[PDB]
């Protein structure tokens, strides 16, 4: 197997024995100051790592824990926007007036007379009028509650502890060896088709299942708290067929190939929904099953350990 | 020592058949420390003769009046003639002080086997004793020790092994069914069908708490279920 | 050699068995250093030591409660003594502060300097707080049965008796507080109610303990 | 952990250690104290 | 080699010890060349035989209140299915157990701390779990060289499988039944995800119609 | 819906995919295609231990089989689309 996983049992002893010595990574720092431009070339060559070692695996070893590093910061990052989506924010208000009652995320603390920047955001709250969003996906996503916002928000916790732990293990116990790295076509191969294709396949799921249903019950008209949650949404496929008609016919239509028995709650409306004046869900649920089949249909493109596929 | 518990199985290396009843057995490794075989063999012996007074004890007040339930015979309204409503915290008072002394003399001949074999009040005869759990002397007043000591050994925890798993047999048979030993005996052997381990696994006839002159008590059946 | 707090995984180097209580417990390792760990092991028995005072305390208060007496439970005994007594609280407070910052500093200057505060320093009592070793002091007052000396193979076992009790006191007054917030009353009524059903009257059902009820 | 304590130890932890011990000295000063334009007694 | 799907690749290291092998690795994770972590040629078998025998625990387990429940052996209020025990209570919960499912699952913690992380110091650390003071049942718990097969006098009762040569045979055995029923619990899964019913209903409705009642004609068309 | 106008489709075109490829007329694991368009042999990267005369795997059966509803999917949606069925 010319592609296969290939690591290097405990590379670097995980120690804060260079936590001590600053500049370590470098020559020219080691050997401490005796001018403020070392504290400035400490800054600015930390991550050109290029320019430590000469070694390529070793290189490439400190790019692919770091990049769990910004990704395990993204994560905490995310669950920060979702917490103070729960626990400081209007989004249980915002949902049943969204065309008075300004989104507002960010509260701040009473001290200097910073509380003014608490403003009259509407839905009997006072906080900062944020503008990123999110309650906009969130709709999208049809949270309803602020009880899915804190549960995604310590699913994101856990998610940035996961990869912190990631680019621990596979930098400090088992590190990748260079000829992991150069298949660069089992590479494309997995992002393509896993990444970017089950990834899409997988949201369009989610707005098939919970999107979809919540969304429509929106447009329609339902207060929050009487929506039914979209696990029951799950379980009971009789409720879906309510809203649209074609789920009473099961998984049926589509390994029959009578995919245009599909068409309530996949469609191709174009435009924008007038409700809401956003795009129309069922549009968006067709493109995201639509790009996840064309991207793992990519995703078999190229030769990683039997004879079918391209070479780069 | 030979025969062991099942055909294939090679004895454990500290069941060299020294004691009486060894039969390679230990799945569980208790008795591989030294000390620790020693008191598991006390033990042993404590849980055997219980237990055949236990299974004489049943079986027997049932033939002399098959009325009184084994059961609930220790409640007071269930005791004889002269013990009838007996106050239980006179009759705790004797057993525990009555106990209290049996018992640690036995638990002195653990710890110093030897020291505890003389009277203490009469500075008289002794008690001759061979091996640990086995007194003898004036607990022999028959002489039927100092035989083929070895052959009685093995029947004395043969017989006492039987009684264990028949007296846990008699308290299963009891709180399945409400109903005594050879009381199920009958019950099978009316119907073979419809009174067998089936249909009672799953009921338990013991209430919550039967009041005893004032005090509550737990009364758990072995398995979950009514 | 020795037992460990999980099996298999060896002590820590710097932990090698000589305290009392020693199980190699230390996963963040933070008696690496070895005079931290001289203070730490002066932590843990004060802490043990209030703890087995304070947990002797609650239960002994909450013995005498619910079989008929007058007492209060351990949360509300704060306010019906300065109550009951009329007691002004900053004074009692700050008297509290002068007698065991008094008492503390002694402490804190015994780990500082152990051949300390043996120099008459005090009213003439040199001997007494001389200090057999961390966190033992012994002495005519602070061991007036005199168990410290005369056989010492047994004072290694008091010693590790100690340490056993002062770890589950700990426990408890950290459980004491967990039974109060968690089930809002006292603690010898929720072992009652734990011993009227031991089924559906444990943590596991209040709602409180855990969210998925 | 002496070599986490160094790390503790260098000039941008302890930055970070001492603005938030000023400046969370002079918030919660600002917080029982509300708005000292000037020195009252 | 044997069981089609191989390679000339994965038929080097994979030589036909190391029981259960019959060669098939399309993909070749068990590689004991530039290996780790969880990759690991002997993490990866001791693994399969735990995934095994958990499974065939749960392959016997899914399949029997519904069996002895149609033999009438046990009473028609414990004829569950098995997701609708309290594994799921979306999916429906038996009610009548002696405590609350939350009760339950802390002596199981309690239960699989104590029994799990004893199986794990054992992978680690082989020599260890017959060292420190449990009970005396330490004893038991020497263990062999070997992770998945411990063999001590509890886990080997009876001392099956005496020779090598017959020992071969059944741990080929308990892998076979094996990896037949880690294919059962998927076959127990998600054919009851799509169904909604048991599997010994499965069977029977298969036996009833065995065109008209199958996996095509179950997608509700 | 067995023997209907799809199923006869997808039938058609999925063994028509697998009797190419076996019968020299697609590429498989066993050769692939030159710059141009002759049907040269491969590396494998593998090494493959099929039973089969012809090197025919069961990599070769999964492609093939994904080319087979890749064809037939296309024609059955196309003929529904143009309304031929
Ligand atoms: C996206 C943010 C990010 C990420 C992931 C990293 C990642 C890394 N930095 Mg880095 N750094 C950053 C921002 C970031 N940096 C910024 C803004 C600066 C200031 C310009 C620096 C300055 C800097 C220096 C000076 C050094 C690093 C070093 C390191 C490496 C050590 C990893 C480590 O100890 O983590 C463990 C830390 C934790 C807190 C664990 C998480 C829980 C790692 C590749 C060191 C290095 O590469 O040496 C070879 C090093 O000496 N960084
Ligand atoms: C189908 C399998 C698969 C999937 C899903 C991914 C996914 C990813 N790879 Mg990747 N990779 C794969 C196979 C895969 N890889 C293979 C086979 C190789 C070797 C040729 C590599 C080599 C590789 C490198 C060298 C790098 C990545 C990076 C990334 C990340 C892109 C960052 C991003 O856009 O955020 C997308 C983020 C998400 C989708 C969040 C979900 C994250 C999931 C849980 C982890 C990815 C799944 C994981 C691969 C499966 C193994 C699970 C693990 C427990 C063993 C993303 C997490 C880059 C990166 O960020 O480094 C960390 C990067 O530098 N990959
Ligand atoms: C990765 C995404 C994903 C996931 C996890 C699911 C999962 C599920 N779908 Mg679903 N579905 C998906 C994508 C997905 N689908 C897409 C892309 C479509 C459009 C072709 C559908 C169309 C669809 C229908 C029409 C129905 C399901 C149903 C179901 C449920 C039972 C499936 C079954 O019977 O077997 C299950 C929860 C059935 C139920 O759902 C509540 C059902 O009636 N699905
Ligand atoms: C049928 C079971 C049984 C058997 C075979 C034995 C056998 C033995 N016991 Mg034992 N014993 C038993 C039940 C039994 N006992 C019970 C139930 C108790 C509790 C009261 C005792 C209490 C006991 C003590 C305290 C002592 C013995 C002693 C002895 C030994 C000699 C006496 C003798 O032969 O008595 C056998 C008698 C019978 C078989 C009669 C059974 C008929 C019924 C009524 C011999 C090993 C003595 C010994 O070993 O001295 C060194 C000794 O000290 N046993
Ligand atoms: C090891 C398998 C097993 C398990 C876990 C249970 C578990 C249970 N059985 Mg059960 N049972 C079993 C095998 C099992 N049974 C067999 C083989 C027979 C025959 C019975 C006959 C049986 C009866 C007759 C009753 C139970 C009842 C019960 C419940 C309370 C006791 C509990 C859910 C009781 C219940 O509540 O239902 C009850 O009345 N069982
Ligand atoms: C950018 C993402 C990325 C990439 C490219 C890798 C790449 C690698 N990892 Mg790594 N890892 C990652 C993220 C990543 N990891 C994260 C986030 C964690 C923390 C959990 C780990 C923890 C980890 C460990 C502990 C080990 C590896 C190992 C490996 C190596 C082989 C992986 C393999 O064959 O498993 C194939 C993948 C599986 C068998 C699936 C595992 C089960 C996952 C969790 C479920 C599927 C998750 C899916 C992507 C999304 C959820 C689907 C769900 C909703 C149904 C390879 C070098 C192993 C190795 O060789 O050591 C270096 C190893 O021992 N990784
Ligand atoms: C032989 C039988 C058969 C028949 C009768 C049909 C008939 C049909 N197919 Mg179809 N198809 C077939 C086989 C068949 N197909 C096969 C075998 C496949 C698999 C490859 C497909 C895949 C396929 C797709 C994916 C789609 C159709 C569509 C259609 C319908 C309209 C086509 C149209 O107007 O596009 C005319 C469109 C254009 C002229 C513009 C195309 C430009 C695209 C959108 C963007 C630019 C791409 C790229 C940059 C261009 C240069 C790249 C080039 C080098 C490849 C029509 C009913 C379409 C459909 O169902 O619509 C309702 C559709 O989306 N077919
Ligand atoms: C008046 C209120 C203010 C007085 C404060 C107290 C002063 C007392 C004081 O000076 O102590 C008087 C002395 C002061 O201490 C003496 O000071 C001298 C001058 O500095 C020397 O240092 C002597 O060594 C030192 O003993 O204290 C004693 O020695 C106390 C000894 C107690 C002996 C008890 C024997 C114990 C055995 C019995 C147990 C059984
Ligand atoms: C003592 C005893 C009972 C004594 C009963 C008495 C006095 C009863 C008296 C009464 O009834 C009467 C007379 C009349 C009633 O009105 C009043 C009472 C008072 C109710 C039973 C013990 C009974 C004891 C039993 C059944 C013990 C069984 C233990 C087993 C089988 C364990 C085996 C293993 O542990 C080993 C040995 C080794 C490991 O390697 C392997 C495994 C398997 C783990
Ligand atoms: C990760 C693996 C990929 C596959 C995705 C699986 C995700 C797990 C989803 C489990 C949720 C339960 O899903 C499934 O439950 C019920 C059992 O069939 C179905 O419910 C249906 O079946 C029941 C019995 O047949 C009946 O009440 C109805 O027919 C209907 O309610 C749901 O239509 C389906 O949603
Ligand atoms: C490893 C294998 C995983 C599964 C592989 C994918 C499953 C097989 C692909 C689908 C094959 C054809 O699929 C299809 O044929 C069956 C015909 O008998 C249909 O069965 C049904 O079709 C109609 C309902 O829609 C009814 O009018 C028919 O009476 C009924 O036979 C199924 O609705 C469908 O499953």
């Amino acid at each position: 197997k010319k592609v296969k996983i290939a690591v290097d049992r405990n590379p670097v002893e995980t120690s804060f024995e260079k936590w001590a010595k600053p500049g370590h990574f470098s020559r020219t720092l080691s050997k401490g100051p005796n001018t403020t431009t070392w504290i400035w070339n400490l800054h600015a060559d930390a991550h050109d790592f290029d320019s430590h070692t000469s070694d390529l695996e070793e290189i490439s070893r400190k790019v692919f824990s770091a990049h769990f590093g910004q990704l395990g910061i993204i994560f905490i990052w995310l669950s920060g926007m979702y917490f103070h989506g729960a626990r400081f924010s209007n989004y249980e208000a915002w949902l049943s007036d969204p065309t008075h009652i300004k989104p507002s995320a960010q509260v701040v603390w009473p001290i200097v007379g910073q509380e003014i920047l608490n403003g009259d955001v509407g839905g009997g709250f006072q906080g900062i009028q944020i503008t990123s969003g999110f309650f906009q996906l969130w709709r999208a996503s049809g949270i309803t509650s602020e009880l899915q916002l804190y549960t995604t928000a310590i699913g994101g916790l856990v998610m940035a502890a996961a990869m912190f732990f990631a680019g621990w293990f596979h930098y400090h116990k088992a590190a990748p060896k260079l000829e992991w790295f150069q298949n660069v076509e089992s590479m494309l191969n997995h992002h393509l088709g896993g990444l970017l294709g089950l990834g899409s396949l997988a949201w369009a799921g989610h707005q098939i299942h919970v999107s979809l249903p919540v969304n429509k019950l929106l447009d329609a008209g339902v207060d929050p708290k009487e929506i039914p949650l979209p696990h029951d949404l799950l379980l009971n496929r009789a409720i879906m067929a309510d809203l649209y008609p074609s789920f009473a016919k099961g998984i049926a239509p589509f390994f029959t190939l009578n995919w245009s028995e599909y068409s309530d709650f996949l469609t191709f409306k174009g435009g924008l929904n007038p409700v809401t004046g956003g795009l129309w869900l069922s549009d968006t649920a067709h493109h995201h099953v639509a790009i996840a089949v064309l991207f793992l249909v990519a995703g078999h493109m190229y030769r990683t350990n039997w004879g079918i596929g391209h070479s780069m | 020592d030979r025969k062991l518990w099942a055909p294939g199985v090679v004895a454990p290396e500290y069941l060299k058949g020294d004691l009486a009843g060894d039969y390679g057995w230990d799945p569980l490794g208790l008795g591989a420390d030294p000390t620790a075989l020693k008191w598991y063999r006390q033990s042993e012996l404590q849980h055997a003769r219980w237990a055949m007074l236990g299974v004489a004890g049943v079986l027997v007040q049932e033939i002399v009046k098959p009325d009184v339930y084994f059961y609930e015979a220790g409640l007071p309204q269930n005791l004889p003639e002269p013990f009838t409503n007996i106050n239980m915290g006179g009759l705790l008072a004797w057993e525990f002080i009555l106990m209290h002394w049996v018992e640690v003399r036995r638990w002195q001949d653990y710890k110093n086997f030897g020291s505890v074999n003389e009277d203490p009040i009469f500075k008289g005869n002794k008690v001759p004793n061979p091996e640990m759990g086995y007194p003898g002397g004036i607990f022999d007043p028959f002489g039927f020790s100092k035989g083929n000591l070895k052959e009685l050994q093995t029947k004395e925890i043969k017989n006492g092994r039987l009684a264990m798993i028949a007296y846990m047999a008699f308290i299963l048979q009891a709180q399945a069914t409400g109903k005594g030993p050879l009381a199920a005996l009958s019950a099978h052997l009316s119907n073979p069908f419809g009174n067998n381990i089936l249909k009672n696994i799953g009921t338990c006839t013991v209430p919550h708490s039967v009041d005893v002159q004032g005090l509550t008590i737990p009364l758990t059946c072995l398995w979950p279920g009514s | 050699v020795r037992p460990v707090w999980f099996p298999g995984n060896p002590p820590p180097a710097h932990l090698d068995g000589s305290l009392a209580g020693d199980y190699g417990f230390d996963p963040l390792f933070l008696g690496q250093e070895p005079q931290t760990l001289k203070w730490y092991v002066q932590a843990e028995l004060v802490h043990g030591r209030f703890a087995m005072l304070g947990a002797a305390g609650i239960i002994l208060t909450s013995i005498g409660a619910k079989v008929g007496l007058g007492f209060p439970e351990w949360y509300d005994a704060g306010k019906v003594v300065v109550e009951k007594n009329n007691i002004d609280f900053p004074t009692l407070m700050v008297i509290q502060f002068y007698l065991m910052g008094w008492a503390e500093t002694k402490r804190w200057y015994d780990f500082k300097n152990p051949g300390s505060q043996a120099d008459g320093s005090f009213l003439g009592f040199t001997e007494e707080f001389k200090g057999l070793e961390n966190g033992y002091p012994g002495g005519r007052f602070f061991d007036p049965m005199g168990l410290s000396r005369g056989d010492a193979a047994k004072y290694q076992e008091y010693k590790q008796k100690e340490v056993k009790n002062g770890r589950l006191a700990m426990i408890a007054c950290l459980g004491f507080a967990a039974q109060y917030a968690a089930t809002g009353k006292g603690p010898l009524d929720n072992l009652a109610d734990h011993l009227a059903d031991p089924n559906h009257v444990n943590f596991a059902t209040n709602g409180v303990s855990i969210p998925i009820a | 952990m002496k070599d986490f304590t160094t790390y503790l130890s260098t000039a941008p932890v302890i930055a970070t250690i001492w603005f938030t011990f000023t400046a969370g000295l002079l918030i919660e000063i600002n917080r029982y104290f509300p708005d000292p334009l000037v020195f009252s007694f | 080699q044997l069981y089609v799907g191989a390679s000339q690749s994965s038929l080097a290291y994979l030589d036909g010890s190391l029981p259960g092998d019959f060669g098939f690795d399309p993909l070749g994770l068990l590689d004991p060349v530039n290996s780790g972590g969880f990759i690991e040629p002997k993490w990866l078998q001791y693994s399969e035989v735990i995934h095994a025998r958990w499974a065939m625990l749960g392959a016997a387990g899914c399949i029997a209140p519904e069996v002895l429940g149609a033999a009438g052996l046990i009473p028609d209020a414990t004829n569950i299915k098995w997701f609708e025990s309290g594994v799921i209570p979306p999916a429906g919960s038996y009610n009548g157990y002696w405590a609350d499912p939350y009760t339950i699952f802390f002596v199981e913690i309690v239960a699989m701390q104590f029994a799990e992380l004893r199986r794990l110091q054992d992978f680690r650390y082989p020599g260890s779990m017959g060292q420190q003071y449990f009970l005396g049942l330490e004893a038991i718990f020497k263990g062999s060289g070997d992770a998945a097969y411990p063999g001590g006098p509890f886990f080997n009762l009876f001392n099956l499988g005496k020779t090598e040569a017959a020992m071969k045979e059944l741990k080929l055995k308990e892998i076979k039944n094996g990896r037949l029923a880690m294919l059962a619990m998927l076959g127990y899964g998600a054919q009851a995800v799509m169904t909604g019913k048991g599997p010994f209903q499965n069977l029977v409705e298969h036996l009833a119609d065995p065109v008209n009642n199958n996996i095509l004609t179950n997608f509700a068309g | 819906f067995i023997g209907s106008s799809t199923n006869l489709i997808m039938v058609a075109s999925t063994t028509a995919t697998l009797a190419a490829a076996r019968f020299g007329l697609a590429p498989t694991v066993k050769k692939n295609t030159t710059a141009g368009l002759k049907l040269v042999d491969s590396k494998n990267s593998a090494g493959v231990i099929s039973n089969d005369p012809a090197g025919f795997t069961i990599v070769d059966v999964l492609a093939m089989g994904a080319a087979g509803h890749g064809l037939g999917v296309g024609i059955v949606l196309g003929l529904k689309g143009i309304g031929a069925l």
